[PDB]
RNA sequence: CCCAAAGUAUACGUUAAGUGGAAAAGGAUGUGGAGUUGCUUAGACAACCAGGAUGUUGGCUUAGAAGCAGCCACCAUUUA
């Protein structure tokens, strides 16, 4: 679950890449991949990016990235709930180990 | 699932269904109802099916009044046996429904919700049905 | 022609003005300075600017008034509206700045009289969740 | 309130016959039409306008009055202006071809497609895709267009085969 | 589909009576119904 | 009507399937009637020529909801 908690921060970069692709998806739609992207945010002007996309649709790849991001934030809710439940279960099971170990 | 938990006799004659409804002819609890047009025995399984079919589509709304009750039992002789040698064991319960009788009563919803719920109930029943409403002369 | 509401203080980068002028066939960065020159005195607000298109790749932009929504945010102070207007009355705006907001919309709106305009911006104020008082 | 009462103006120059047992021949610059009708209807012709009158209010007469007036309108429209049904052959290897009066279609079958036009109906192939059939009767050009569409029906995944003017085929997603 | 309960599925469905048979035609070809 | 004796009888309607001359739940713009109700020659239901709008990308919302994901009091003008 902590692996998915790191996949949460990984998914945000994918969402940003999808937004960059969306603000530039008006040319090279046919077989679109490794297309240089001009920085849309910040004054950094960071090196042109080269996103690679599958052959679905130039917009549905960015839309798929944005969907992965929504699933990621729902995961941020649910996996934290599951971690809380799992530590409660580990505390109860360690207590049950203690009560079984010293029992007649 | 409706059945009496105690009966005076477990085996009864099947009776006759001549004439109109003796009572329960006018809608007087809910706003809308089903009026029977033909006479047949209505099994409590059919009553349960109609009640679930109304209640599911009326997930928000008023309660359902079931005006009929399966008080009369029917006996079913076991299969592959000869005729006679005693009356068979009772199997289920039916309600004797005459034409003109109100079957189920609905109040507290809209018009089209009630009409569609009564249509879904009527498609489970073995009798011809019609839509009736309360009349206020009065 | 493609019309759009361009923010004054964030017209430099590749968002909104980027892909709109990119499909027209002109360099965005050569006109971002021209946008920021005329949007300096109304900075901090989102200004709709008409983007006319010509065959000889020359572009002249006809700016418009600020919207009645943004001007009511200036008059009230809150940036984001309520979740349910006419259910959570978050702000109240006096009628004098309402008259000023209606008087700012003379050269674009086709209203014959200012009373019609203040009756319009009363209706826009009701969509804001802001009490007209 | 119905099509049997509106006037039908005819252009210059056409003429119409009023032969017995309801047979109508229509003369004009672009052909000749002749059809047989039903004896129950009385037809009358005025100055440069045609009128059809009902005998009664029965449903058969109410249908037949409208059909007769509509097909007379079709005759006077086709004898002076004509009717064109345009078709497009969409594809990388699709071609309509001409060899005299014969019409050849380079549909992707293993055998060349040939269709024989009837008399009075002509087909012209100007370009890569677009093809025009010419005629003076709507029924004949409709039958010709149906016969052209019959050899290759358009398949819904991609635009292929014979297609009219503006009409949407249902797009389906493949894998 | 051939069924004895020919009904309009959607709002675009139109009920017709070709050849003495109750039919429904629609822009969606899945809604085409015939009886008899 | 003929086989097969006697009306191709009279008046008023109905049915178009060979119903007549084999059954149902259910489905259906079949048709003949009866009775309400909105409009209608100040011009009715459809059809053809035009407007189909600016305040305004109405707000909350996701990058983006620009009338047309969702929640929504749902207003005001130029006016034919």
């Amino acid at each position: 679950l902590e692996k998915t908690l790191e996949y949460s921060e990984n998914a945000k970069e994918f969402q940003l890449y999808g937004e960059l692709l969306t603000a530039n998806l008006y040319m090279l739609k046919k077989g679109d991949k490794q297309a240089e992207v001009i920085n849309y945010y910040d004054e950094e002007s960071p090196t042109i990016t080269i996103p690679l996309n599958p052959n679905k649709t130039p917009s549905e790849n960015a839309q798929a990235y944005f969907t992965k991001y929504q699933k990621a934030k729902n995961s941020v809710a649910v996996v934290e709930e599951q971690i809380r439940l799992a530590q409660e279960e580990i505390e109860y099971f360690d207590q049950l180990i203690q009560q079984l170990s010293s029992a007649s | 699932m409706l059945l009496p938990k105690r009966v005076k006799y477990r085996r009864e004659h099947r009776g006759k269904m001549r004439g109109r409804a003796k009572g329960g002819t006018e809608v007087h609890f809910g706003e809308f109802g089903i009026q029977a047009l033909e006479a047949s025995w209505i099994t409590n399984r059919q009553i349960e099916a109609a009640r679930i079919a109304m209640t599911r589509y009326m997930k928000r709304g008023g309660k359902v009044w079931i005006k009929i009750f399966p008080s009369k039992p029917y006996t079913a002789k076991p299969l592959e046996v000869r005729m006679g040698s005693g009356k068979g064991a009772p199997e289920g319960w039916v309600a004797v429904v005459k034409p003109g009788k109100v079957l189920f009563e609905i109040s507290g919803v809209s018009e089209e919700v009630a009409r569609e719920a009564l249509r879904l109930a009527s498609h489970k029943l073995p009798i011809k049905t019609k839509f009736v409403k309360r009349e206020e002369i009065g | 022609v493609v019309k759009l509401q361009i923010p004054a203080g964030k017209a430099n980068p590749a968002p909104p003005v980027g892909p709109a002028l990119g499909q027209a066939g002109v360099n965005i960065m050569g006109f971002c300075k021209e946008f920021n020159a005329r949007t300096a005195d109304q900075a901090g607000l989102i200004i709709p600017v008409e983007i006319s298109v010509y065959e000889d790749r020359s572009f002249t932009f006809i700016t418009k008034t600020p919207p009645a929504a943004v001007l009511l945010k200036k008059a009230a102070g809150i940036e984001s509206g309520s979740g349910e207007p006419n259910r959570n009355k978050v702000a109240t705006v006096k009628r004098d700045k309402v008259r000023e907001i209606a008087e700012t919309k003379m050269p674009d709106l086709n209203a014959a009289d200012v009373e019609a305009a203040m009756r319009m911006v009363e209706g826009t104020a009701r969509s804001m969740g802001i009490v007209i008082e | 309130s119905r099509v049997g009462k509106k006037l039908l103006e005819i252009p210059s120059d056409v003429t119409v016959t009023l032969n017995d047992n309801n047979t109508v021949a229509v003369k004009g610059p672009k052909g000749e039409l002749t059809r047989t009708f039903h004896p129950d209807m009385e037809i009358k012709v005025e100055d440069n306008v045609l009128t059809v009158a009902r005998p009664s209010d029965q449903k058969e007469h109410r249908a037949l009055h409208g059909t007769t007036r509509s097909l007379l309108g079709n005759m006077v429209e086709g004898v002076s202006k004509g009717f064109e049904r345009g078709l497009e052959l969409v594809g990388v290897g699709y071609r309509a071809s001409k060899s005299g009066n014969k019409l050849v279609l380079n549909v992707g079958y293993s055998h060349p497609v040939e269709i024989v036009p009837e008399e009075g109906i002509e087909i012209e192939v100007p370009s890569q895709t677009k093809v025009v059939v010419k005629g003076t009767d709507k029924e004949r050009v409709g039958a010709i267009a149906a016969n052209i569409r019959a050899v290759r029906s358009p398949e819904p995944y991609k635009g292929k085969g014979i297609r009219y003017e503006g009409e949407v085929v249902r797009r389906k997603e493949g894998k | 589909k051939v069924r004895p309960s020919v009904k309009p599925i959607c709002e675009k469905c139109k009920v017709i009576r070709r050849k003495g048979k109750v039919m429904v035609i629609c822009e969606n070809p899945k809604h085409k119904q015939k009886q008899g």
